[PDB]
């Protein structure tokens, strides 16, 4: 009746220009955020339930 | 005590590093030499046999070692003691170890004398063929060909019986090994015994359920046909070849196709005329592309080997329409396979037949989209040239090959370059200048270096044919223009052209036209051009007049031998020595 | 000494390996030659730039037939001479021999496969064992790989390199300041130069590989502007057409290994740069093998 087995992962990435600040890594905050989303999905993919996950992207 | 080489110092080397184990096995000769030969046979070889290891490379090295162990075991007399450990190696799951063990077994077979072969080797073969595991059974197949020639007749009949049983075994890979080794095994047998024992089982192999065994049967079909007398092939081999050529599996038909020429050679021409040409026909007209390509490459070899009295009739009545349909084949590999051999039919058919029938087929393949087709067609242009002369070449094929001098793939252009001397040698100065001289010049500025090199080498032959006045009027001005080019590749190309041109242009032209251009390139900014100038001055030194050496060539080489680039220094000083 | 080197080059052109002692002496000479080279080698303008060869010896012979013979043609090789090929030993030995014989005509950079771990995993070690029976030749070559320059700089404009750019590297002075005498690390400035790739993204990113970064067009634009470069020549990635322009002509990838793993069916290209930096890519197909 309702599919709760397909979770929605909405990512609200801050795209304000303040996210151009550079860490000690030499990458920007936005680069860290993109890498964080990628790492999040790499970690999520270990779970077999990760199939059917809806990934969404909204910005500022 | 820990000093016995046999057990101790060997079973301690089972460390994680495999390379140490291979090193121990590689140097197994030294431990054996340290031990007494009687002690070796008593203690070393039973240890090798009884113990079982589980590393493929060590086992392979061990099997390779045992093939040369006859000197360190007590000579050929006691060589039978090497049979148990190799037997243990012949029963392993890994196939490569099994093949190496069989190779070692048949290598030490020669060391045995007939009596020992009957006493020890033949029971070993019986055990291997009679083993519970199929691996030993396949291993036994390769052992028949070396034990057979040097045993008694009763033992030979026994060997025939066990090979027949092995061939008729229920296990597939055993049948595969038996079919693979059937050709080698039947080589040494008696001919009547071949007919009685080998042939019925061979025909049974060709009619088996599995397709790989049938493939190996057709593989062995060539040797089996070659062995037999010609009066027997209509009833023994030919029905089997007819069965095989119509097999459902395309692999069996394919490997029939590659073996077709050898079948033709073996069975004799009249049998081929009667029975092989429909088999060849429906192999070329077959549905599968692989078998069509396999048959296409055998067309020249097949047709050339027929009887000349009935040869051309066979070709035009059966082969030629099938060729016409293959030239327009959908698959490019079939067309390429046909292209590599199609020009070979020109001397066979004759001049008029080639013009009326083969020449449109050449033209169609010369304009094919596939580069392999175009490349394979041009490579055999000398044959059609010698057959139809050059008037027909200029009429029919010259516009097509001129279009191929600008081909996308450079190997096509390389073939055209390689075939320019022939045309030049068979055509006049006027016609060549009208059509082909610009083509010869267009290649000197090609992107590919191999094309430029081939064109440079081709200029030497062109000057040899058409004289040096023609070179001074047509060749030299377009070469000298390349010296002023901003790309250093083209300047180096002129240096290479001068290298090959000084030899044929003579003393005067080299001295007054080519040398001043060579000398002015010593001030080039590219070091590559500079040391190639040094190389050229070395090379055109002999064919220059001796008066301008010390006056003109020597100062430039002296300036170059103190240059800043080390390579320019080296080649300049090498030139200085060669000038003497 | 030079005659013997010429004999080795003639022999190696026919795909016959050298003996262990020959490889030892060759790598000794190559070490003493590669000590003097900077991390950012300076290459004069007329040069041919080649990408990965990866041990495909006959494809290297096709490359020489296309671009020309050394020393007549100046060559810049951007690493990855070993692994994924059947003739890694012959390939790397010929390239090292050409470097020793023709010092100023050959530039051989370090690829990401010029390391002990990658060679151990991906078949250069296995090939050395098969062709020599001991790992001493592998030891000599891997010790020599530490000596290879990281990057080159043609005319001061074109920045040849194997992998790409690093978040920690902003200038060429940083590259010149690196200590390249070491095994390539898993993380750090030296790893990215051999492991990074360009991407159609914004800014930096995590490489799909286990090492390096992936960088967008703005990264290469800022790098080129800050370092006065007009182009970043590159290798390290399969290109179906042999070469590909990226980042609005700021980066070009060059792959010189046609039919890369003998299955990819790719073309191979080489960037021929003439005296006046006018480039031209020579695409070529794999050689006909007997
Ligand atoms: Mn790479
Ligand atoms: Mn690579």
């Amino acid at each position: 009746y309702f599919q709760s087995n397909m979770p929605i992962l909405l990512f609200l990435i801050d795209t304000s220009a303040s996210m151009n600040q550079r860490s000690h890594l030499g990458t920007t905050y936005l680069d860290t955020a993109k890498g964080a989303v990628e790492t999040f999905m790499k970690l999520r993919a270990r779970d077999p339930a990760s199939r059917g996950d809806r990934y969404m992207l909204v910005t500022f | 005590d820990s000093l016995y080489p046999i057990a101790v110092l060997i079973d301690e080397l089972r460390n994680e590093d495999v390379q140490l184990r291979l090193n121990s096995i590689k140097k197994l000769s030294t431990i054996a030499l340290a031990l007494g030969v009687e002690r070796t046979r008593s203690e070393l070889l039973p240890f090798l046999t009884d113990t079982i290891y589980d590393e493929d490379e060590v086992l392979l090295a061990l099997a390779e070692q045992l093939g040369t162990f006859t000197t360190l075991v007590g000579g050929p007399e006691y060589v039978h003691c090497l049979l148990p450990p190799l037997e243990s190696l012949a029963t392993v799951e890994e196939t490569v170890v099994r093949d190496k063990a069989v190779e070692s077994l048949r290598a030490i077979s020669h060391e045995h004398s007939p009596s020992d072969l009957e006493a020890h080797f033949v029971p070993l073969v019986k055990r291997l063929a009679g083993g519970d595991w199929f691996t030993s059974r396949t291993s036994a197949c390769g052992l028949f060909s070396v034990c057979y020639p040097r045993v008694s007749s009763a033992v030979k009949a026994e060997l025939r019986q066990y090979f027949r049983n092995l061939c008729s075994d229920d296990t597939p890979m055993v049948r595969r090994a038996a079919a693979s080794k059937l050709g080698e095994f039947a080589k040494v047998l008696e001919l009547d015994n071949v007919k009685s024992e080998i042939i019925p089982m061979f025909s049974n192999l060709a009619s088996d359920e599995q397709d790989s065994v049938r493939l190996l049967a057709v593989e062995a079909c060539v040797n089996i046909a070659q062995l037999l007398p010609q009066e027997d092939l209509e009833a023994l081999v030919m029905p089997t070849l007819r069965q095989a050529a119509e097999d459902k599996s395309w692999r069996v038909r394919y490997m029939v196709a590659d073996k077709f020429t050898e079948l033709q050679k073996a069975v004799g021409p009249e049998i081929t005329k009667t029975d092989l040409v429909p088999a060849f026909q429906n192999l070329m007209k077959d549905c599968e592309a692989e078998v069509r390509a396999a048959a296409s490459h055998k067309v020249k070899e097949f047709c050339e080997n027929l009887s000349a009295d009935c040869r051309e009739n066979v070709i035009m009545s059966q082969i030629l329409p099938c060729i016409k349909e293959l030239v327009s084949d959908a698959n490019q590999h079939v067309k390429s396979a046909l292209a590599s051999v199609i020009m070979g039919l020109s001397p066979i058919l004759g001049k008029d037949n080639t013009i009326e029938h083969l020449l449109p087929l050449f033209l169609a393949q010369l304009k094919d989209e596939c580069p392999e087709v175009r490349l394979n067609i041009i490579s055999n242009l000398d044959c059609v040239n010698e057959v139809i002369g050059i008037r027909q070449l200029s009429q029919s094929l010259l516009p097509a090959i001129v279009e191929l001098a600008e081909d996308a793939k450079w190997r096509v252009r390389l073939a055209i370059i390689e075939y320019m001397p022939l045309l030049a040698g068979q055509l006049g100065v006027e016609f060549f200048d009208e059509k082909l001289n610009s083509l010869c010049m267009a290649w000197l500025v090609d992107h590919v270096y191999a094309i430029r090199e081939a064109a440079t080498s081709n200029l030497k032959k062109l000057v040899e044919k058409f004289g040096k006045e023609w070179a001074h009027a047509t060749i030299i001005p377009k070469v000298l223009a390349m010296s002023g080019d901003p790309n250093y590749l083209h300047r180096m190309t002129t240096l290479f052209c001068i290298n090959v041109l000084s030899e044929v242009c003579g003393q005067d032209i080299t001295t007054k036209h080519m040398l001043p251009t060579v000398l002015r390139m010593a001030g080039d900014p590219v070091a590559n051009v500079r040391f190639n100038v040094a190389k050229s001055l070395q090379k055109i030194g002999p064919i220059l007049d001796n008066s301008t050496l010390q006056s003109e060539v020597k100062p430039i080489l002296e300036k170059l031998t103190q240059d800043q680039d080390v390579d320019v220094k080296y080649f300049a000083q090498e030139a200085l020595t060669v000038l003497s | 000494f030079t005659k013997e080197l010429d004999q080795w080059i003639e022999q190696l052109n026919e795909c016959k390996q050298l003996s262990e002692s020959q490889v030892k002496s060759l790598c000794e000479k190559a070490k003493e030659i590669l000590t003097k080279e900077s991390n950012v080698q300076e290459v004069r303008c007329p040069v041919t730039v080649c990408g990965d060869v990866h041990g495909q010896f006959h494809d290297l012979m096709e490359l020489f037939r296309i671009g020309g013979k050394s020393p007549d043609t100046n060559y810049l090789f951007m690493g990855d001479y070993v692994n994924r090929g059947y003739y890694s030993v012959e390939t790397v030995t010929l390239l090292v021999a050409l470097k020793v014989r023709y010092r100023e005509r050959i530039t051989i950079l370090r690829g990401n496969h010029e390391s002990r771990q990658i060679t151990q995993v991906y078949g250069f070690y296995d090939e050395c064992l098969r062709k020599y029976g001991n790992a001493n030749v592998w030891k000599y070559f891997t010790d020599l790989f530490d000596y290879l320059p990281l990057t080159a700089l043609v005319d001061g404009q074109i920045f040849c390199l194997h992998g790409g750019l690093s978040p920690s590297i902003d200038t060429l002075d940083h590259i010149r300041a690196l200590d390249r005498l070491q095994e390539v690390p898993h993380e750090g400035p030296m790893c990215d130069l051999l492991w990074s790739d360009p991407d159609d993204r914004g800014g930096w990113g995590i490489s799909p590989r286990g090492a390096g970064y992936t960088f967008g067009q703005d990264i290469s634009e800022t790098f080129n502007h800050a370092n006065g470069l007009t182009l970043v020549s590159r290798a390290h990635q399969l290109v179906m057409e042999g070469y590909n322009w990226c980042h609005d002509r700021n980066v070009v990838t060059i792959f010189s290994a046609p039919n890369y793993c003998y299955r990819c069916g790719n073309q191979a290209a080489i960037m021929e740069l003439d005296d006046t930096l006018k480039y031209s890519f020579l695409q070529f197909d794999p050689a006909p093998r007997r």
